[PDB]
RNA sequence: UGUAACGGGGCUAAACCAUGCACCGAAGCUGCGGCAGCGACGCGCGUUGUUGGGUAGGGGAGCGUUCUGUAAGCCUGCGAAGGUGUGCUGUGAGGCAUGCUGGAGGUAUCAGAAGUGCGAAUGCUGACAUAAGUAACGAUAAAGCGGGUGAAAAGCCC
RNA sequence: CCCGGCGAGGGGAGUGAAAAAGAACCUGAAACCGUGUACGUACAAGCAGUGGGAGCACGCUUAGGCGUGUGACUGCGUACC
């Protein structure tokens, strides 16, 4: 089995923006 | 004539389709619905 | 009428695991990996019942070529000779006699030359 | 960085081929008491090279 | 009955000495490669080394046709980036004359363990003398 | 299934298979995909197809010599020992008795004998005319069955 | 004639104890004790107490000497793991396994 | 001494006393079979090469056993095409015992 | 990035053109044995012709599982189910026998009914791997020694 | 009763039809982890099999082939959904 997932937590880096 | 010597008439009791029970059965995976589109979906199909 | 799958599922997995004995790592222990290995073993087996007939004829011809050249004739001409002499002894037997009875093979080669000359 | 494929029990074994402990080559025997001891170390009762150096 | 297979503990390996003097390189190499594998014996088995030991004498006097003496180029890469080295046939004959027969034969032998084992039975020499009198090598005209 | 309609975790970002209900049939403790309801398993049997079936069965019982015909079949008092004795005299153990008037004494006397059953001509069923080895019908019973089948 | 001593549910991973268990496999009990006495491992203490128990069992129960005995079979099986929660950064939890071992030592004259 | 004869669309090199496994013959177990088409007969030094059937060449054999060979699993598999087929095969054999070889 | 524009070796033919005869070469064709579909033809059984790559998909026929009747029967402590080996057997799903384990259930046949078959769904729950004996042991205010207690003391007590 | 810290744990003894029913207890599958034995493996390149196949070990019911395990070497061969 798998534990209940966590709510969002702080992220170290911004996702790169490709545009 | 006993309760374990009574057979139905030949062809009177045809075995119903069972979809999605393996390759061998011939109704495996897609279950005779084909690939994608409205008609492959649960409750899928246009009105009369 | 609820049906538990345990006994039947166990029997099926064991049957595949039994056919996967001798295979490396997960291929002899892990059903998912073993199943793929037994199917592929089957595919190869079916393919190699045909290749076996090719490989053995290839081996027989190589040996006949060798034992014919020792007697002073090529394979190509030797078989042509035998067919003109109306000799129907097949390559499996020719190859067998080339190894085990070199006197009898020399006799076949002599009949080959006679049919050509 | 992390594995793309689960390393085998075989590969695990091979990495641990250098993990084996080395047993003490041999124990020295004091000349007076007669006790076995680590070479260049005092005995359990407190002897070193036949001399009583520490009391108990 | 099952087809005969040679056994690598009951096979007859014979010693032959060949003079390469004026012999075309490739046309010699094919015969060597044919007699190292075992393709000339009725007992031939692709998975067994049934071939003969061949001593090749006078490898420095091997012949090539056309302008191959100056123009044939042997390339090897050292493994270091930019490490593509080349020697002409004449440079190979001047420096390491044994390698020209060995390279030519190695390329005509099966690739893999058995092929490498077959090559081990080829004893190439530059001069007219070998050290294998003990093995009583028979003369083989190729 | 008892539980909330709360979406277990957010649709996207967690890295887990999207979940909508803790009651999903895919889940342990979840619903049964096609949960059974109470059913009526009863079938329609055409009157003529029922009567034609009994006629076929009763006709087989004659040819297999499983139907025994007697003028009268009763016992003295409601005692199982009396009927048991009468059945080891008439030479049958497993038997279905059809009688004109459902005599209370004969009914009570065959109640604790599991291989023996006692009914009236109107109370015959197709399964009981096949299940039992022998069928012992009174003269009156045959004159009630005929008139009921025709 | 074989005598068995076990330390079941021993607090140590089977990996760590096995290092020490490979030092005395097939040795004489006297030659095994010394080795364990000067092996600087927690597992050396655990396994020494099982070997000493094995010897005691072989002297009291299965009437034998302390001179002829050898460590004939030694093996360490993975015992039940105790599950503990370790708090990591950003309110995330890891599941620590405190691994236990079953330490078996067999001694015999043969 | 050995002879070469064609049976069951194959050829067999055989000597007196040998048991030979052939493709099924419609013959009873114990009854003898006369292979009349012998391709070669070799008596050490003297060798009789036939063109294509030896004059007076005959191999007398005794039918010692009919049977089914080792089970072979025929597996057919078309990856990604939802197609799999499996079939078992056991090929009939007749063990003959070569009683005499006459030319 | 490295020969890198014959697959390679090598080739002055082992190249090219013409001519000829050999041979090799496929799951094609033939031979031998076996199975199945369909149509002829005689009486379910023979002979004969022909066919049998296959996704979506249509048609046909089966295997096994749990439950109901048959069954107050039949098998079973002289060992049931389940587990685990082995041998045999069928075209397949499968079947049968039996050693060991197990210690009380099982169930023929012919019918009847389905929660009836799992490798995938970033499926669900539990268990267990991997990385790995790796990272880390939470403020760089800091310890040292003697004695004590104890199975054991860097950490406890003095 | 014995080893151990007046431990944990275990070995005897005894109970029981059974303790490999010892309470972490009916059965006790699989992944996973070990110990022992046989064979292979330190000049060798890739879906790890398959066709061919030597050698070695073991067991037999011709003293002989056959059965089992292993698989040097070699042809072919880029998982599944
Ligand atoms: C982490 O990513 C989130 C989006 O998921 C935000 O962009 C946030 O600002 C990011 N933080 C950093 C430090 O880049
Ligand atoms: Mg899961
Ligand atoms: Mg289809
Ligand atoms: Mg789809
Ligand atoms: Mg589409
Ligand atoms: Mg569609
Ligand atoms: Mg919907
Ligand atoms: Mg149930
Ligand atoms: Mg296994
Ligand atoms: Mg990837
Ligand atoms: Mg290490
Ligand atoms: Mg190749
Ligand atoms: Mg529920
Ligand atoms: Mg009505
Ligand atoms: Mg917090
Ligand atoms: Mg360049
Ligand atoms: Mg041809
Ligand atoms: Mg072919
Ligand atoms: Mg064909
Ligand atoms: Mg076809
Ligand atoms: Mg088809
Ligand atoms: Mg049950
Ligand atoms: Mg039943
Ligand atoms: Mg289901
Ligand atoms: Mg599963
Ligand atoms: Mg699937
Ligand atoms: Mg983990
Ligand atoms: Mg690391
Ligand atoms: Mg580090
Ligand atoms: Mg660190
Ligand atoms: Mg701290
Ligand atoms: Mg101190
Ligand atoms: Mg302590
Ligand atoms: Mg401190
Ligand atoms: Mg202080
Ligand atoms: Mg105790
Ligand atoms: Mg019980
Ligand atoms: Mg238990
Ligand atoms: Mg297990
Ligand atoms: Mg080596
Ligand atoms: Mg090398
Ligand atoms: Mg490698
Ligand atoms: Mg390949």
């Amino acid at each position: 089995g798998k534990p209940r997932p966590y709510s969002p937590r702080p992220t170290s880096h911004p996702r790169p923006i490709r545009v | 004539m006993r309760l374990n010597t009574l057979s139905p008439a030949e062809g009177s009791k045809k075995a119903g389709k069972r979809l999605g029970r393996g390759i061998g059965s011939g109704l495996g995976k897609t279950g005779g619905r084909g690939h994608k589109g409205q008609k492959s979906r649960s409750g899928g199909g246009v009105r009369r | 009428a609820r049906v538990k799958r345990g006994v039947i599922a166990r029997a099926r997995h064991k049957k595949i695991l039994k056919q996967a004995k001798g295979y490396y790592g997960a291929r002899s222990r892990v059903y998912r990996v073993a199943f793929q290995a037994v199917i592929k073993a089957g595919q190869y087996a079916y393919r190699d019942r045909r290749q076996r007939k090719r490989q053995f004829r290839q081996l027989w011809i190589a040996r006949i070529n060798a034992a014919a050249r020792q007697n002073g004739i090529s394979y190509s001409k030797f078989i042509n000779g035998l067919k003109k002499a109306s000799v129907e002894i097949d390559r499996k037997i020719l190859a067998d006699i080339a190894v085990f009875d070199k006197v009898a093979f020399t006799a076949l080669v002599e009949k080959a030359k006679a049919a050509l000359a | 960085a992390v594995q793309q494929n689960k390393p085998t029990r075989s590969k695990r074994g091979m990495r641990r081929s250098h993990d084996a402990l080395t047993a003490v080559t041999s124990l020295s025997v004091d000349k007076t008491s007669g006790e076995k001891h680590l070479r260049h170390h005092i005995t359990a009762d407190g002897y070193y090279r036949g001399r009583k150096v520490i009391a108990k | 009955m099952k087809t005969f297979t040679a056994k690598p503990e009951t096979v007859k390996r014979d010693w032959y000495v060949v003079d390469a003097t004026g012999k075309t390189l490739g046309r010699l190499a094919t015969e060597l490669a044919r007699r190292l594998r075992g393709k000339h014996k009725a007992e031939y088995t692709p998975h067994v080394d049934t071939g003969d030991y061949i001593i090749v004498l006078n490898a420095d006097k091997v012949a090539v046709t056309g302008n191959k003496r100056t123009d044939k180029v042997y390339y090897h890469h050292t493994g270091h980036i930019g490490g593509i080295k080349q020697a002409t046939f004449e440079e190979m004959i001047a420096r390491r004359p044994e390698r020209v027969i060995e390279i030519a034969v190695k390329g005509m032998l099966p690739k893999g363990p058995l092929g490498r084992a077959m090559f081990r039975k080829l004893k190439v020499y530059a001069g007219n003398e070998h050290n294998h009198a003990a093995q009583q090598p028979q003369v083989l005209d190729i | 299934v008892t539980g909330s309609g709360k979406k277990p975790w957010r649709q996207k970002g967690t890295g887990r298979a999207r979940s909508g209900s803790i009651k999903s049939p895919i889940w342990r403790s979840g619903g049964v995909t096609f949960a059974a309801r109470p059913q009526d398993h009863s079938q329609k049997v055409n009157k003529k197809m029922y009567r034609g079936a009994l006629k076929s069965i009763l006709s087989e019982l004659v040819r297999q010599d499983r139907l025994i015909v007697v003028e009268k079949f009763s016992v003295e008092a409601p005692k199982t020992k009396l009927l048991a004795q009468k059945l080891k005299d008439m030479a049958l153990e497993d038997v279905l008795i059809i009688t004109g008037e459902l005599d209370e004494n004969l009914f009570l006397a065959a109640r604790n004998l599991h291989k023996v059953d006692v009914r009236d001509a109107t109370g015959i069923d197709p399964v009981s005319l096949i299940a039992f080895d022998k069928v012992v019908m009174t003269a009156d019973a045959v004159k009630q069955v005929e008139e009921m089948l025709a | 004639m074989e005598t068995i001593a076990k330390h079941r549910h021993a607090r140590s991973s089977a990996q760590k104890v096995r290092l020490v268990a490979d030092l005395i496999r097939g040795k004489k009990v006297s030659q095994a004790l010394d080795i364990l006495t000067y092996t600087n491992k927690k597992a050396a203490v655990l396994v020494k107490k099982v070997l000493e128990s094995a010897i005691a069992n072989a002297e009291h129960n299965d009437g034998a000497d302390i001179d002829d005995l050898k460590v004939t079979k030694i093996f360490v099986d993975e015992g039940p793991s105790m599950k503990r929660i370790m708090p990591r950064a950003k309110g995330r939890a890891d599941r620590i396994l405190k691994r236990t071992s079953h330490i078996t030592v067999v001694v015999s004259d043969r | 001494m050995y002879a070469v004869f064609q049976s069951g669309g194959k050829q067999h090199r055989v000597s007196e006393g040998q048991t030979v496994r052939l493709e099924k013959l419609d013959i009873a177990t114990g009854e003898t079979v006369e292979f009349a088409e012998v391709l070669m007969i070799a008596n050490g030094e003297e060798v009789k090469i036939g063109v294509p059937f030896v004059d007076g060449g005959v191999i007398k054999a005794e039918v010692v056993a009919h049977g089914r060979g080792e089970k072979v699993k025929i597996v057919k598999f078309r990856r990604r095409k939802h197609y799999r087929k499996q079939q078992g095969h056991r090929q009939w054999f007749t063990d003959v015992k070569i009683t005499g070889i006459s030319a």
